[PDB]
């Protein structure tokens, strides 16, 4: 299964990789606190009246 | 001229362990998570 | 293009290599020998003309000069021989040979 | 018969000018090139350009006036690019309002045209210099820049006369339908401009530069092939083709320059266009106001019939007033 | 009759004659498209009898003008 | 009919037919889209008999 | 069908296709964005049973005889 | 130029397109008076 | 050199090419005509 | 009868021949779908009223 | 170049074949559809 | 009268018959469908009440 | 071009094909005459 | 089967299929999300008042 | 049979194919989304009132 | 060059084979649809 | 581009995770019916 | 496909890329800034509600 | 320049594909346009 | 021009900035569409 | 990535990178002065709560 | 043109210079936000 990294270089793997993984770790966190009402919730335990 | 099978093959093995280590992290916060406020 | 000039826009282009009977292409390559002939022989007599004076760095552009008219020569010689062999074989073609 | 209109066959030169003559301070910007197209009707060579000191401060100047004008171009269209675009000659930078004189006036009112003005300003003033310096690096006459001067001249009187009346409000607009627009109004403002002479001036002369370079291309074309091009060795070593050049328009009209001293006709006539026309600008407004009854006075109108006449109670009612302020207000008829 | 093409390139008779068909095709379309009984895109569905026809006369008041009154 | 690519060359033949076409066509589509009846992007989902129609003669 | 290649320098090729195809993309883009159907940045939001639609042929009497808008 | 043969030949081809176009043209004008005659 | 085999091979593409783009015409034209008639 | 496919290539005919049906099975299920009621009796069977 | 007659008469088998076929097939289509809507 | 296709090309013949069969098939059935009042019949009988 | 014995073989199946076609068309007025005759 | 992949490149075939897919999986879910009216529950459900 | 596919290549024949499938299936479920009226009433059983 | 004839007759095989298969998926899918909504 | 013995290590993989990857969509599905049934 | 960048110089390429990107993305910026519902710069604050919408067909 | 029908063949390899994928992906951008707003 | 070893090193290079490009942008879009919008 | 050093001259790289910078950042400045909400010669010591914001008054 | 290890110090000095750059850039904004937020 490791055939697939010949002729690659290791620090472009790890630069798409670690690109992707900020992107989609972004995306679904700023998604997330769409759904889930937080941290709304937070902003609100805090607020000054 | 790029990675040799057996640096490709070295390469794996940290790319599994890596990989296996961030679904286990993920897994624990989506088991948070779902005890907060489940979503199904 | 310098022959066929506008035409070219058209998709007339009788210099283009040949080798089915044309007698378009065959008139354009009996025309085009005759002036790379006297092209050829103008290059030369430049060469002896440049090497007789004796300088230097002229005569090694007048050897290149002369190199390539030989050069474009047998370009229009080869299609010639292709048109000339088309000739023979094709009814209704010319009686004076090409080249 | 040939033509000499353009050239079938160009040479190539592999090493090249366009390294300059010996020219001492500044630097020769990029490396020669031929274009093709440029050698069919000119020669060939597009290549090394000089600036020096004066020559990259009138661009940075230049820059900056072209950029003022063209974003507040395009904020008057809402920044909208599309409209930009398809606007383009119907937008301006626009002079302050007039009651503001020679006053400064506000930033989108006029402030920013003034600023694009003096940048553009100090922009030609500069590049004068660097055409100045680079003519005396080359060992050349002054000709050139006098000549320029006499087109900056022109430009100026679009800020003299302004000053002169007394509001920068009267100032040409940037832009390509409304500088239009204002030469019109000032025609009309100050009663047709057909009658101020040194316009009727400046135009026998810009008629005139015409006709002197359709006679000299024409001749230099038509001895061409016997060498008249090569002007300066016919006003060093006189050949035939200047000769019959001469004699042509002697036979012809009856009198001739010389080889040289047709490029004193022609250098004059360009010179006298730009020249005259600033006088023209700077007398109106500020000395004549109509230049039609300018022209009456002095005898230029000539007489028609009467196309209407008017009663003493239409000559009272007909009487306008003349235009002053806007409305600011939006006024309720309702009782 | 054919004795006519002994002057000229097949070729260039060819390409002379495409080029005036062409034209000549263009210019006949665009003059009708131009007129109203033959402006077959806006009006190509209407039946014969109710396509334009060009007024047998023109009309008018006695006291109408189309140009204004001078000399 | 395939002898007439010995009196023509094909190379060049293609490109002015290609350059042609897409003249042709992006003329044909403009007249179009100016029209009343064809100005498809605002009106393409009108039914055929709500289409614009250009006038007929009074018939009087 | 790829001899094609041996007639064309394929370099030429595509920087023309890349060219057509960009200037084309842009012009369909242009064109839409200046309708009002399609004016999308403006208008995208809305179901396309709100969207606009271009005017029909008149009501088919194409005649007026009206009565006022209410007070 | 060319051989009397060639002429002949070339003759051939443009009095057959010429008809044939002539012809295409007819079925043209044919349909366009049956939609709608102009005289 | 271009051989006269060269020159059937392309013809035969020309033809081809000619009657699957009047095919695909004729379909959009017939789309269209379905649409909105132009008679 | 074969002898008229002497000197062509099956690949120019097969896609000649392809092109043309294709073309004639669109243009007759377009006018089909005109002239018979269907699909538009299939889509007024699962409407919503 | 282009095909033989050996190969012509070989491809015009197949032709045949496919052609009868696609007509067979399309019989039957027509066969259905007059059964479903008759059109006369 | 076989004598009349020599010196002609079978394939050219063929497409010009063939492209006015299709011409004239096509025209002759749009003529057809205008007078002879079908389709129209047809697609009157399975129409929406 | 087609030589005269090409053209001989040529002509029967033109013949035959031109017969064929003429006949499946005769059938077509017969059936169209019974369904709707148009005198 | 598997001589289709002689003369093809691993990474464009990996490269194609990746970008297929991450395609196809996002138009998936939008069309989805569309239709199922989630994540609307999930937010409706903790939404504040 | 098979002699059709001599002198092609199969990496032409596989994207021609795959590309005529995609076109295909996506004009027929936009066609069948409208007739059968799927996924609406997918989307009304889970829609909120 | 192409595709020689040995190559064609191996590729014909799975080509076919793929057709099939392809086929007999949509057949399922239209008796499934059929069984859901029908549409004669 | 690869060989014959790269093209048959290549689709070994290719087949294990299109499979591998149908498995796991399969049951995505069968808990997206369990959850809510789109017929 | 590396082999790309031997039938063409990247040298050329990057610059033409970037000069491309550039132009598009400033083209795109000022399109929605003059743009009612993206006029970031003044209204950018207002809530997704309360951003404008361009006006429907009548009817709706 | 050099051009062998080799390379001709190899270059139309990827012309002809990569114009198919661009097209393949023209028509998912068409079926998201129509679905959004239908312009017939 | 370039060795292929140069081309080699620098797709990778060149692919890995676009595909850091396409990341970037694909946030930038995901907030637009969180704050406001356009479908 | 230094080998971008070697395939262009860093002397035309950093002016045409100084050139670039400096326009954008002269545009970013003209179009936020030209705005209302940002007009900040004028109003740059409002506060927050009582900048201008691109929408009409509520009931007018 | 550069050495190899001539454009690897380069680079080292442009990387810094620009990432420098946008951290400065970065305050301003935070300055900015806190003044008078855009969104
Ligand atoms: C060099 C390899 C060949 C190729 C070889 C195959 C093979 C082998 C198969 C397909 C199959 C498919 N191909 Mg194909 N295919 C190619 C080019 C294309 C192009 C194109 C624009 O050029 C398109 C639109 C398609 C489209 C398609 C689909 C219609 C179909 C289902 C899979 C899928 O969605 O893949 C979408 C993919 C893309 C748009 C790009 C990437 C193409 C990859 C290589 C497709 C095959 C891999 C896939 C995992 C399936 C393999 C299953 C085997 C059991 C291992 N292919 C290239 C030229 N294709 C499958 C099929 O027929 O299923 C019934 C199948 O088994
Ligand atoms: C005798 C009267 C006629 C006349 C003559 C005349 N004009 C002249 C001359 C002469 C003899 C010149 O020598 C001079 C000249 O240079 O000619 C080429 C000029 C000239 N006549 C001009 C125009 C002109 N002349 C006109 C008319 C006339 N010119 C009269 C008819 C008109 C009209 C009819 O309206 C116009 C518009 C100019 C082409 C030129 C003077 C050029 C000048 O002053 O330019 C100043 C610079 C700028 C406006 C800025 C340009 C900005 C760049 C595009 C920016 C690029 C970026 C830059 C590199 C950034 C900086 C970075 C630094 C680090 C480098
Ligand atoms: C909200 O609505 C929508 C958005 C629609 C919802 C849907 C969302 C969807 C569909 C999400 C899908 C997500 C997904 C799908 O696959 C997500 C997949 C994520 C993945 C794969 C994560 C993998 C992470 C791997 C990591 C971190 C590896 C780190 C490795 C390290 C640290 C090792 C470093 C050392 C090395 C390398 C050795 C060098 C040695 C050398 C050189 C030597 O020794 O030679
Ligand atoms: C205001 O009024 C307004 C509105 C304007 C109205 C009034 C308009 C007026 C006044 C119009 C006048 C019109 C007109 C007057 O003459 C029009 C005259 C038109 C004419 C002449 C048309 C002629 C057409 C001829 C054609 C198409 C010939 C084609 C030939 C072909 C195809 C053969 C090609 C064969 C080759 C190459 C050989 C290959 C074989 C080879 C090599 C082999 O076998 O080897
Ligand atoms: C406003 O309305 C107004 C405008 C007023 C109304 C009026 C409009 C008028 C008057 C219109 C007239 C239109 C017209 C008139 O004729 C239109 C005529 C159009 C024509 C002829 C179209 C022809 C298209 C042909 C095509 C597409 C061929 C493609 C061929 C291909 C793809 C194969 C290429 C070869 C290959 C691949 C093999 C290489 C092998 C090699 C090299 C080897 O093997 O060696
Ligand atoms: C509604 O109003 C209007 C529209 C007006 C109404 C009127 C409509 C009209 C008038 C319609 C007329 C239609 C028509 C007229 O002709 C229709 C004619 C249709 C025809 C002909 C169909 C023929 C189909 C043939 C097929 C599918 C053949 C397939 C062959 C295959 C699979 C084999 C391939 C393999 C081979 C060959 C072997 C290679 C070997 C090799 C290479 C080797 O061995 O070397
Ligand atoms: C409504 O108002 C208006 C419109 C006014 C009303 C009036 C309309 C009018 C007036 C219509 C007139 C129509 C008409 C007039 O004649 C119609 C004439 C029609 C004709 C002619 C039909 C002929 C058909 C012939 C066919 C199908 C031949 C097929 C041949 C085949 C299959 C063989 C092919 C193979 C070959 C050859 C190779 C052999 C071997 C070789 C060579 C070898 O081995 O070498
Ligand atoms: C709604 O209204 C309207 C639209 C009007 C309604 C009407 C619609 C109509 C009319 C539709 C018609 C559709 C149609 C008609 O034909 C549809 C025809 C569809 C077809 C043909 C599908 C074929 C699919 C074939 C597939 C998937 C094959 C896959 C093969 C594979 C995976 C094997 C790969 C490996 C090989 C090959 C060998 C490797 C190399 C080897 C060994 C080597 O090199 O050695
Ligand atoms: C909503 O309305 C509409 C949109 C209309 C509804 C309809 C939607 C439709 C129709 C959707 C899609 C359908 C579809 C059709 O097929 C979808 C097809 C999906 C497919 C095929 C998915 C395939 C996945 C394959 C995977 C994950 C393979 C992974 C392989 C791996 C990990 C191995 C990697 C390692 C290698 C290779 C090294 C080898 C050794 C080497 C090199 C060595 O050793 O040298
Ligand atoms: C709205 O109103 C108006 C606007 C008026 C209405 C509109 C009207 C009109 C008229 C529209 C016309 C549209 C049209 C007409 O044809 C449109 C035609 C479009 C076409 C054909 C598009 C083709 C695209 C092809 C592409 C993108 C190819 C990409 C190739 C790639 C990726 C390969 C990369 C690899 C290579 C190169 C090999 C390197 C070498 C290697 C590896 C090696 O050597 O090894
Ligand atoms: C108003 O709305 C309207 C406008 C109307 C709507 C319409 C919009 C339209 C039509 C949009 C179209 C968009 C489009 C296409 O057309 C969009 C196309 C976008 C694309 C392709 C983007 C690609 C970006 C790629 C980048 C950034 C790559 C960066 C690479 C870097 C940094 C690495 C460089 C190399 C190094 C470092 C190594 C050196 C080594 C060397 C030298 C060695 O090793 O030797
Ligand atoms: C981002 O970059 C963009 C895209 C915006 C760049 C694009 C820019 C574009 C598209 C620019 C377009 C420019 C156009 C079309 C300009 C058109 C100009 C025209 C036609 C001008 C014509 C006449 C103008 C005249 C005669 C103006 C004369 C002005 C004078 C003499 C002003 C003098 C002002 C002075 C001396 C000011 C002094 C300052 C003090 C303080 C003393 O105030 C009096
Ligand atoms: C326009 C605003 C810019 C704001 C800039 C803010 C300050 C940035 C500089 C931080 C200084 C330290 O940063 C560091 O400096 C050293 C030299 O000292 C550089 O060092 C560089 O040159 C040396 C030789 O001189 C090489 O051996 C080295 O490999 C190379 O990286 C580093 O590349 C840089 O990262
Ligand atoms: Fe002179």
């Amino acid at each position: 299964m490791h055939r697939i990294w010949m002729g690659t270089d290791p620090h472009i793997i790890m630069s798409a990789l670690g690109s992707f993984l900020v992107g989609a770790v972004l995306v679904m966190h700023i998604w997330a606190y769409g759904q889930f009402n937080w941290p709304a919730t937070l902003k609100a335990k805090y607020a000054t009246p | 001229g790029g990675m040799t099978e057996e640096e490709a093959r070295r390469f794996h093995g940290y790319m599994v362990t890596g990989t296996l280590g961030y679904v286990v992290v993920a897994s624990v916060a989506h088991f948070l998570a779902w005890s907060w406020r489940p979503w199904f | 293009p310098v022959n066929d000039g506008i035409w070219a826009w058209y998709g007339i282009d009788d210099d283009r290599p040949m080798a089915a009977w044309s007698r378009f292409h065959a008139t354009r390559c009996v025309e085009q020998l005759a002036i790379n002939r006297a092209r050829v022989g103008a290059a030369e007599w430049a060469l002896a003309d440049v090497q007789a004076r004796g300088i230097v760095p002229c005569i090694a552009k007048a050897a290149a000069h002369l190199a390539r008219a030989r050069a474009e020569l047998a370009d229009w010689e080869a299609q010639g021989h292709r048109l000339e062999a088309a000739r023979k074989v094709t009814p209704g073609a010319w009686t004076t040979p090409v080249i | 018969e040939y033509q000499n209109l353009f050239t079938r066959v160009q040479v190539r030169t592999v090493p090249e000018p366009g390294i300059p003559i010996d020219e001492s301070t500044g630097t020769r910007y990029g490396t020669g090139t031929f274009s093709y197209l440029a050698g069919k009707f000119g020669d060939a060579q597009i290549g090394p350009i000089y600036l020096g000191w004066a020559g990259v401060l009138s661009l940075i100047f230049g820059f900056i006036a072209i950029e003022i004008i063209g974003l507040n171009m395009w904020a008057s269209v809402g920044w909208d690019p599309v409209e930009f675009i398809r606007q383009l000659p119907w937008l301006a930078l626009e002079p302050p309002p007039p009651q503001y004189g020679l006053r400064v006036p506000p930033l989108n009112q006029g402030g920013w045209y003034l600023m694009a003005g003096f940048f553009l300003t100090v922009s030609i003033i500069l590049w004068w210099i660097r055409i100045y310096r680079r003519a005396r690096a080359l060992q050349m006459g002054s000709h050139l820049p006098w000549a320029f001067a006499s087109a900056i001249f022109l430009y100026s009187t679009f800020f003299f006369q302004p000053l002169l009346v007394g509001s920068w409000s009267e100032m040409v607009p940037f832009g390509i339908f409304p500088h239009l627009d204002w030469t019109s109004a000032f025609s009309i403002r100050y009663g047709n401009l057909y009658y101020n002479p040194f316009h009727a001036l400046s135009i026998a002369f810009l008629y005139g530069s015409a006709v002197l370079f359709a006679m000299h291309g024409a001749t230099i074309l038509a001895v061409a092939r016997m060498g008249g091009e090569r002007e300066i060795e016919q006003i060093t070593d006189r050949g035939t083709a200047a000769e019959r050049s001469m004699l042509f328009w002697r036979w012809c009209m009856g009198f001739n320059a010389t080889m040289e001293s047709i490029h004193r006709w022609a250098w004059w006539f360009a010179v006298l266009t730009t020249f005259t026309g600033g006088i023209g600008i700077l007398l109106t407004g500020t000395v004549v106001d109509n230049w039609y009854l300018w022209g009456v006075k002095h005898g230029l109108v000539a007489p028609y019939p009467a196309q209407n006449q008017l009663t003493p109670e239409q000559q009272d009612l007909l009487r306008g007033r003349y235009q002053g302020t806007a409305p600011d207000s939006f006024p309720s008829y309702v009782v | 009759m054919h004795r006519i093409w002994l002057m000229y390139d097949p070729r260039r008779v060819m390409v002379a004659l495409v080029g005036f068909l062409a034209v000549l095709a263009l210019v006949i379309h665009f003059v009708l498209l131009s007129s109203q009984r033959y402006s077959w895109i806006e009006n190509g569905t209407l039946g014969a009898d109710q396509a334009p026809v060009g007024a047998s006369a023109p009309a008018a008041a006695a006291e109408m003008s189309p140009l204004p009154p001078g000399r």
